[PDB]
């Protein structure tokens, strides 16, 4: 029974508790991030469980400081817990060093915190994967962070139920556009990829959420995609589905 | 860590086993006269060759007017007697009156109780 | 985990202390021999790679200018015990009486550090046995063994680790109370050869003595009541010199 | 630190079991002094007997203990006991009465029996002491924290065997020299060893010289044990 | 107000040929009022003597504390503490109370039982060691004592002579101090024996 | 007190006078004010005597432990950094003023430390009430590239300026020489110009001169 | 007995042994050699997923101005070890007034690992740490620590699944050359030797994106860009 | 003390006198008042030597840690760390610090953190007891985008005046030039600057 | 100042303590007993700051009574006085020191000797044939230096005490309303109620 406590290595050097934490993530809704020429785009799938859910109201994408967006799949509370920490961690940085936290700096902050929850048997690993990033002093950055505390930089990233479709669509974009991708293209494409990945869960209806942080389209601040831009991206995903 | 907890039938096992330790202890008895109380205890026969002058006796003065005896773990008894003696002196100090026998009992009893839920 | 991890079993055994002693048995042999005018402690540098540089790992350590130690068992456990033994020599003795502790008292402190790893919550005992050799003004020379339980005992000579039973036998035959230091070093080299498989030279063997004061090792001249450390690690070349006249 | 369904303390019982494998220690109290004698467990030619102290410890100028069990555990307790004695001397300007010292140590042992979830101390003590209230005294304490007073007692291995022998030959009006004899005969008869030699013993007396008024502790040096082992006729 | 001046008292120690001497007055006062004429200020722990002057409560306390610490030392070490070591123990013990010190002036006298070397020392209230080989002085008449000793002293005095010198030093220095005197005690210390003498002196 | 530090071509020398005072009274006519932090790192202190000795032994002790732990000879910059951080923590209350000098694997070093925890580096320094008298000599005779001999002479002379002109200093000169190749050499009472003259008379008393009330042997043993 | 760091009846610590097993989970190999006045570490760099940003995938760390560290083990435990080492190196400098030596940092990180070996509530880290620098007292330096809290100095060393291949390769070079470093004056030549002997031992050719290189010289430790490595690969392809 | 930092075309220059006093005694006549907290971030210290050194050491520690993890810190970041210490400890600190640094995006920058722990970004700054005498001189002769040679002259003249009038200032004039080219240490002796 | 006198004769220790309690301008009480029995053969008198005085006395009493019951034994006067000194010595360096001076008189049953201890608020302890706290000592010490003999009976001691109280009524500026006299000997502690006329 090598899988009763967290800080336990299996005889093969694995951590079964973390591996089980991943199952909670795979079980989750699908989310993605796309790194464009001068920014980042985050998109997520909101399962409409019932007509009674208020539209546009159960926001999932979270801002950290002013320049970072975070999206996650898995246990929603666990992700909130992680963003709260990300916010404390970003404030503490800004307080001492005056500049807003660089994305790699912020990445490792989340990273170290997550890894800590795999060192002790009085704690469980987090049951989320988080996709996050923004613009700093030297470019756009996109990151993905797994329950083990593993994280790397990405050109594109996906997690949750629709992960495999999304990654396949993501891989294509990387091949068809080596030059870069405009922030408005990346938004349109993000709506597409979420729509395609939905089929793995097609029995319920869903609402789409997008947000972005672009140097030229938002001044390097994180903003939600709303109204006209959201509708035009939806119409694109609808039209490109047929 | 909780050592004293509830069983499916509603007993606190550790308290119940504490009673077993008393059952195993040497016998003590007290009877009250019309103008006195007598306290009697038995002496164990495991080993003999004891020095009676210096071996802790079983009846204990808590104050000049109150005595305590017990059955069970001898070591455990010392902790209760000490706290009782301290409480007796403290009562004289704050109320300017020695304890009543009921007061002293309620006090020892509360210490006993406290050890069943900590 | 705020409870003892070394508990008594029905037979009265302290499991983890036994298991730690087993760890010591698996370890490379070390030994100590006490002469009239000195003490020698010795062991084998069992190197883990020929790409490793065996001098960057000393198994023989200075604890105070007049006290050294060697071990058998888990090296890293030894390393931290040395750090703590050095510190406690200062915090519990030198910062109080302005001199270094006598051997028995420092051993006593190390024993206490091991004893606590046998009773405190959430820890395992140390997986080592140490031999500690020293000099002090009032007790003269001494040699002590310390075990994972915290027990310690004084020895005229002893050995620990792998070949300890055979080596204790070889010492029991060869030791007497008229030994000069050079003789004890000889006996130490012989005893160690039986338990050593591979090459046996000044690069694979580690010897230190507790002998005469070394004023050349002091670092300064001028104060004459201060004469230098009695702990000396023999060099590779000093060792080889004693092997060719074996 | 928990109770068995019989109302017994597992860990305490198991600690007592550990103690019965330890070398026997014997205390005998005469009218003009006290004897402490102990058998060293596991010996070797190479052991340094001259500068050794594994079973007999000075607690103070008037009190000593013989140890049965883990030596390292005993050293922990001995040290707190040596301190307690000096706190008392500092507070009252009097040497600590023997019982008070014994009661404190026992209370520390009892503690490990009731809270914390640390193992108990695998130690039993025989206390040998003098004070102006009760004269010569002998006490015993074990891992439970229980303590009792005795005219003669033993701890460690073969307590049952040694207890019966002491019961047989002990007599109230004894003199110390006779008690020295008694202790050695008793160990000699209960040893799991070939024969009782000097290098397997620790010995100590507490005597109040008649041409004096104050009390002296003699921890026997090996040479003297060899002599007293011949005088009593065990060569 | 000045704690070193409330109670009164002096201690002096000298070395000689194979001996040391230590002396103190017997006065215990409360400003102008003399309270006790039996207050001794010299103590010993085995063969190590310690005189203390200053606030009498602290004198008492430190005696009790060094009895405590030397008793434990003897048990662990299985030998009596030597004068050099004790000096160090007094020093670090005082410095431990750096920012709330004991208001005392300790003086240590003894013969090292191994080397036979005579030894004295003094401290300020926070443990700074005055290690001088001839005399050490302390108390409300320290100036008077410094004067007497510097004038009266010569090295390598025989025990019987060292006695006269130290007594004379103490008596005359005391007599110029309103807060000292009321009796005096002198210890003559050799390897083998220690003699104690009560001096006759002015009872004003 | 007069203490100096003087750097030379292959090392550093420190020197000090040997007078201890309780106000205007000379308590010790020959104390040692030169202390060892490690074998080749020495220091002299002025200010609260107990403080300078303590801060020296504390840091000396920690430096030993550091050296053992790192398998390296102690560095003077570590003695400095530790001292300054400690002194600073106590905001001036530990009245230690020190000249710290020594040789280590990086070369030779001379520093001053002030009680609030500030440090200075230099080729020549002085502290103490004799500070200005010794500095006047240093400022007159110091040159770049002194030999060992010249530096000893210079430092010795600076301590004399303090001895003769400062009421706070007197008696003898102690020197310690720390050359880069070699062992450190402590030269106790290197100069002794203040020998007390023979007294005019002898004050040894005829035996019996003192009146004795009561006598008894004291028991030492047990 | 197999869940926490207490002894088994045979005197073993299973969780420590299992932690050594974690060190290979990444399937990367690394090696380190000493030059005349430098020290070089090479590690394989594998970027399976096309969605990854290649530049952020690294197991080499700049601990301080002078010390580099290559890690063999999963990244989370690696980054935990890197952060602590950085903090420990900064603190040392502040307290003691000189740069923390390679070996001393190594001894310190090993001491922390020992603690995880002894205290029940901490798991060991599943990583092996290789520290390199040109020490101001000791010259070019390699020190390696493991989950057992063991550490030692090396002439050269290698770590990972195919550790032995590379080890014996080097073991053979040093039998031949009789010295205990690469007798070359420029670090560029020492980096070439290292890549060359990785190729022989592993039996693989490397492109510029398959490698990762760290160089320690007097007063700087730095890592090579893809292009600095390409220049190194071209150079080897003219004797080989 | 007289200390200043001046921005120019290619970077920034820090200058200071070299005198430290206790009362009217010159405790050190050759003090180095120019303190490195990073390769190309330096500060001039004024106030309590103990305070400013202890602060400087802590900042240097923070910026070494910063570099390990995040790369090269901006001059603003350095100033922020200084402020933090000075502000939060304003009750127990007597410290006035000028921070100067070079950085490739931002060229030369100057921040002054006076006694309250406030921060002020300025084209140039003067501080220390000697500075009072040169407010008029400096305001009159400072121009933006000066050459290196011109800037070295401006500091030299400024501090020679400050040295001339303040008894707490004197000794040598030290300077540190901070540019893309690197770090240059300058020194000027009395016989040069006194006769200007 | 409150008056606190003690004298030990051959077979007893006599304590006398003033009866007045005065706050500001008014005498609040003229029958105050400035004493606590610590054990059957040990008596303690006290004087000093207003609240501290009783608070300290009772605290000491509580602690000694506790010892008696724990050990079923009575601590010697020497031990009780060492215990008291230590408590005072602790308090002098605490946040709010006890400002109390005490006399301890006891009959040591083991030695068969009476014993008198004087301890001030600093923890200054001394053992004396006679003692006083406050201004009393300035008159009474010289009286007793003159009139005291070691071999005095309990009745000689009371006459000697009468002389001390007469002097204090004559020369001392405050009205301290006479003394309560207590004798401590082999039979325990008794109060002399006939001191208003002897
Ligand atoms: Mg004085
Ligand atoms: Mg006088
Ligand atoms: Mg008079
Ligand atoms: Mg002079
Ligand atoms: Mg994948
Ligand atoms: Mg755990
Ligand atoms: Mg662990
Ligand atoms: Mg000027």
């Amino acid at each position: 029974g090598y899988d009763l406590s967290n800080s336990v290595f299996s005889p093969d050097g694995r951590n079964f508790q973390v591996e089980y934490a991943v199952k909670a993530v795979e079980n989750g809704t699908t989310s993605i991030g796309i790194k464009c020429n001068d920014g980042v785009v985050f998109a997520v799938e909101k399962l409409i469980t019932s007509k009674l859910l208020v539209p546009q109201k159960n926001v999932k994408i979270q801002v950290v400081d002013r320049h970072i967006g975070c999206v996650y799949s898995g246990l929603i509370p666990d992700g909130r817990h992680l963003v709260n920490r990300g916010r404390e961690e970003a404030a503490s940085f800004k307080k001492l060093y005056k500049t807003p936290i660089p994305i790699p700096a912020f990445a490792d902050r989340l990273g170290q915190y997550v890894q800590a929850h795999t060192l002790y048997n009085s704690v469980r690993p987090f049951g989320v994967s988080t996709i996050f990033g923004g613009v700093d002093k030297n470019g756009a950055h996109l990151y993905m962070l797994e329950p083990s505390g593993s994280y790397w930089g990405y050109k594109g990233a996906a997690t949750g139920k629709g992960r495999q479709s999304a990654k396949a669509e993501l891989e294509k974009l990387v091949d068809h556009h080596p030059e870069g991708l405009s922030a408005r293209e990346a938004v349109k494409q993000a709506a597409k990829i979420i729509y395609l990945a939905h089929e793995d869960n097609k029995e319920k209806d869903f609402e789409l959420e997008i947000s972005w942080c672009s140097l030229s389209e938002t001044n390097g601040l994180h903003k939600f995609v709303k109204g006209d831009l959201l509708q035009e991206a939806i119409d694109f995903a609808q039209k490109e589905i047929n | 860590r909780a050592l004293s907890i509830f069983s499916p039938d509603g007993h606190i096992f550790q308290v119940e086993y504490a009673l077993e330790a008393v059952k195993r202890g040497t016998c003590a008895v007290g009877v009250k006269g019309k103008n006195c109380v007598v306290l009697g205890c038995e002496r164990r026969s495991t080993l003999k060759l004891q020095d009676t002058r210096i071996t802790p006796s079983k009846v204990s003065k808590i104050d000049s007017h109150v005595v305590l005896s017990f059955s069970g773990l001898n070591a455990d008894s010392r902790i209760l007697i000490e706290k009782a003696r301290v409480e007796a002196q403290s009562h004289r100090l704050t109320l300017e009156d020695p304890v009543t026998v009921e007061y002293l009992t309620r006090y020892v009893a509360g210490v006993q109780q406290r050890y069943t839920q900590s | 985990y705020s409870f003892s991890l070394t508990t008594f079993s029905p037979s009265g055994k302290l499991g983890q202390i036994d298991y730690a002693l087993t760890a010591v048995k698996q370890g490379v042999t070390s030994l100590g021999i006490k002469a009239t005018n000195g003490v020698v402690i010795a062991t084998e540098k069992k190197s883990s790679s020929p790409l490793a540089m065996s001098e960057t790992l000393s198994k023989v350590s200075l604890l105070t200018p007049d006290i050294g130690a060697v071990y058998s068992g888990m090296g890293p456990d030894y390393r931290v015990l040395v750090d703590k033994s050095r510190k406690v020599a200062h915090t519990s003795y030198k910062r109080i009486y302005g001199e270094y502790p006598p051997t028995k008292l420092l051993v006593s402190e190390v024993a206490k550090i091991m004893q606590e790893a046998t009773q405190s919550g959430g820890v395992r005992p140390f997986g080592v046995s140490l031999l500690i050799a020293g000099h002090d003004e009032f007790n003269g020379f001494s040699l002590y063994q310390v075990d994972p339980s915290g027990s310690y005992f004084p020895w005229k000579a002893t050995a620990i680790g792998k070949g300890s039973v055979a080596a204790k036998t070889f010492l029991e035959k060869r030791w007497n109370d008229e030994l000069e230091l050079e003789d004890a070093i000889h006996i130490a080299l012989l005893t160690l050869k039986e338990s050593v498989e591979g090459e046996f030279n000044g690069d694979t063997i580690e010897l230190a003595i507790i002998g005469d004061e070394n004023p050349d090792l002091l670092g300064y001249t001028g104060i004459p009541t201060d004469k230098g450390p009695r702990f000396r690690k023999l060099t590779s070349q000093e060792i080889n010199d004693r092997l060719e006249a074996l | 630190t928990i109770f068995s369904p019989e109302g017994r303390l597992y860990q305490v019982e198991y600690a007592l079991e550990s103690i019965s494998h330890a070398g026997t220690a014997i205390g005998i109290m005469a009218s003009d002094g006290i004897v402490l004698a102990a058998e060293r467990k596991v010996t070797s030619t190479l052991l340094e007997q001259d500068t050794s102290t594994e079973k007999l410890y000075k607690l103070n100028d008037k009190i000593a203990v013989a140890v049965a069990g883990l030596t390292a555990d005993a050293e922990i307790l001995i040290n707190t006991a040596r301190i307690h004695a000096q706190n008392y001397l500092k507070t009252y300007n009097e040497d600590i009465p023997v019982e008070i010292l014994v009661r404190r140590l026992s209370d520390i042992k009892q503690g490990y029996t009731q809270h914390g979830g640390l193992r108990p101390f695998g130690v039993s003590f025989i206390y040998a002491g003098y004070d102006d209230r009760y004269g010569y005294q002998l006490y015993t304490s074990n891992p439970s924290g229980n303590y009792t007073g005795w005219k003669a007692i033993s701890v460690g291995a073969n307590t049952s065997a040694a207890q019966t022998l002491l019961q047989m030959d002990y007599k109230d009006d004894m003199k110390v020299d006779d008690a020295i004899e008694l202790a050695l005969k008793t160990l000699s008869k209960t040893t799991d060893s070939s024969a009782l030699t000097y290098d397997r013993l620790e010995f100590a007396t507490i005597r109040k010289g008649a041409n004096d008024g104050e009390v002296y502790q003699k921890i026997f040096k090996p040479q003297e044990i060899k002599d007293i082992l011949v005088k009593t006729g065990i060569t | 107000s000045d704690p070193s001046s409330i109670n009164g008292g002096i201690v002096v120690a000298m070395t000689g040929k194979d001996c040391v001497a230590i002396a103190c007055d017997l006065r215990l006062g409360s400003q102008s009022l003399g309270v006790s004429n039996k207050f001794e200020k010299i103590f010993h722990y085995g063969h190590v003597f310690l005189g203390i002057t200053g606030l009498a409560t602290d004198v008492t306390t430190l005696n009790e504390m060094f009895r405590y610490k030397t008793n434990l030392y003897k048990l662990k070490e299985e030998r009596a503490i030597e004068p050099e070591t004790f000096t160090q123990l007094v020093s670090s013990s005082l410095y431990e109370r750096r920012f709330g010190p004991y208001f005392v002036g300790p003086v240590v006298a003894g013969i090292n039982s191994k080397s036979g070397k005579p030894f004295i020392a003094g401290f300020d209230l926070i443990g700074c060691i005055d290690e001088a080989k001839d005399f050490i002085v302390s108390g409300t008449a320290s100036d008077q004592l410094f004067g007497m000793c510097e004038s009266l002293y010569e090295p390598n005095l025989e025990p019987e002579d060292l006695f006269e010198t130290i007594s004379q030093a103490l008596l005359n220095a005391a007599d110029r101090d309103a807060l000292s005197g009321w009796g005096a005690v002198v210890y003559i210390i050799k390897k083998d024996e220690v003699v104690k003498r009560y001096l006759k002196m002015r009872q004003d | 007190t007069t203490i100096v530090g003087v750097k030379f071509n292959n090392g550093v020398v420190i020197a000090a006078d040997t007078r201890s005072t309780q106000g205007p009274i000379v308590a010790d006519k020959n104390c040692a004010k030169l202390h060892r932090i490690s074998p080749k790192i020495w220091c002299a202190g002025a200010g609260t005597a107990a403080d300078t000795e303590a801060v020296t032994q504390l840091i000396g002790s920690n430096i030993e432990l550091h050296s053992l732990y790192t398998s390296r000879e102690p560095r003077v910059v570590s003695a400095l950094q530790m001292l300054k951080q400690h002194l600073f923590k106590y905001q001036g209350h530990i009245g230690a003023y020190l000249i710290v000098a020594g040789v280590d694997p990086t070369g030779s070093h001379l520093f001053s430390i002030h009680a609030h925890g500030s440090t200075d580096v230099g080729y020549y320094l002085s502290l103490g009430s004799g500070s200005l008298a010794a500095m006047a000599v240093l400022e007159s005779h110091w040159k770049q590239d002194l030999t060992k001999e010249e530096a000893i002479k210079l430092a010795s002379d600076a301590i004399q300026a303090g001895i003769w002109n400062d009421l706070g200093s007197g008696s003898n000169v102690d020197v310690c020489v720390m050359e880069i190749g070699k062992d450190a050499e402590y030269l106790r009472n290197y100069l002794t110009p203040n020998v007390r003259e023979e007294k005019q008379k002898s004050y040894k008393f005829p035996r019996g001169t003192t009146a004795v009330l009561k006598e008894s042997i004291v028991n030492i043993c047990d | 007995d197999r869940h926490i760091t207490i002894f088994s009846p045979e005197g073993r610590l299973y969780q420590v042994e299992y932690a050594f097993k974690a060190t290979n989970q990444t399937n990367i190999n690394s090696l380190a050699v000493r030059g005349k006045d430098c020290t070089v570490v090479i590690s394989q760099k594998k970027v399976p997923d096309k969605l990854l940003d290649p530049t952020t995938v690294s197991y080499i760390f700049c601990i301080s101005r002078t010390i580099g560290m290559v890690v063999n083990g999963p990244i989370p435990d690696a980054r935990n070890a890197a952060l602590r080492a950085k903090a420990e190196a900064a603190e040392f400098r502040y307290k003691y007034g000189y740069d923390m030596p390679c070996d001393v940092l190594a001894k310190r990180m090993a001491n922390l690992s020992q603690i995880y070996t002894q205290r029940a509530y901490m798991r060991p880290l599943g990583v092996i740490l290789t520290f390199v620098s040109v020490d101001e007292e000791l010259g070019p330096s390699i020190y390696k620590t493991d989950p057992a809290g063991y550490y030692v100095g090396y002439k050269a060393t290698a770590t990972g699944p195919k550790q032995q291949e590379i080890t014996t390769n080097l073991e053979n070079h040093f039998k031949k050359s009789k010295i205990d470093h690469i007798n070359e004056e420029s670090w560029e030549k020492v980096v070439e030797f290292a890549i060359t002997h990785m190729i022989d031992a592993l039996g693989t050719e490397f492109s510029k994106n398959d490698l990762e290189v760290g160089v320690a010289t007097k007063d700087k430790f730095f890592t090579l860009s893809a292009e600095n490595i390409e220049e190194r690969l071209v150079a080897i392809a003219e004797q080989d | 003390t007289s200390i200043m930092a001046v921005t120019f075309k290619d970077g920034v220059i820090l200058g200071a006198d070299s005198r430290t006093t206790t009362g009217a005694y010159i405790a050190n006549r050759v003090t180095d008042k120019l303190t490195r907290v990073h390769d190309k971030i330096w500060c001039c210290r004024s106030g309590s030597a103990a305070d400013t050194q202890a602060i400087a050491d802590i900042v240097q520690y923070h910026l070494e840690l910063y570099t390990s993890q995040y790369g090269t810190p901006s001059t603003e970041t350095a100033a922020s760390v200084f402020k933090e210490l000075c502000y939060e400890n304003k009750d127990n600190l007597t410290a006035g610090i000028i921070v100067a640094g070079y950085d490739d995006k931002n060229k030369g920058e100057v921040y002054t953190i006076p006694l309250g722990g406030s921060v002020h970004k300025l084209p140039y700054a003067i501080a220390g007891s000697g500075s009072t005498f040169i407010y008029g001189y400096c305001d009159k002769n400072f121009r933006e985008n000066m050459s290196k040679e011109e800037t070295v002259d401006f500091i030299k003249h400024s501090l020679s005046q400050a040295i001339k009038w303040d008894g707490s200032s004197g000794g040598v004039i030290r300077m540190v030039v901070l540019t893309a080219a690197g770090v240059e240490r300058l020194i000027f002796y009395p016989d040069e600057y006194e006769q200007l | 100042m409150d008056i606190i006198l003690g004298i030990r004769v051959q077979d007893s220790v006599i304590l006398a303590s003033s009866k007045a309690v005065t706050r500001g301008i008014s005498v609040l009480k003229d029958s105050d007993d400035k004493t606590r029995q610590l054990s059957p053969h040990t008596l303690m008198s006290f004087a000093g700051e207003a609240g501290d005085t009783v608070q300290f006395a009772e605290y000491i009493q509580a602690n000694i009574q506790l010892y008696s019951i724990r050990e079923d034994y009575e601590l010697s006067p020497q031990a009780v006085s060492s215990f008291v000194r230590q408590e005072l010595a602790k308090s002098i360096r605490s946040r709010r020191p006890y400002q109390v001076n005490v006399l301890i008189g006891g009959y040591d049953k083991k030695k068969n000797k009476p014993e008198l201890y004087q301890i001030d608020y600093l923890g200054t302890k001394v053992e004396l044939p006679y003692g006083a706290h406050g201004y009393s000592g300035f008159y009474t010490f010289s009286l007793l230096d003159h009139h005291y003999r070691p071999d005095m009976t309990t009745e000689e001691g009371l006459d000697l005490l009468k002389l001390c109280v007469q002097e204090l009524e004559k020369r001392m500026p405050m009205d301290f309303k006479g003394v309560i006299v207590k004798i401590v000997d082999k039979d325990g502690i008794r109060q002399v109620d006939d001191f208003q006329a002897q």
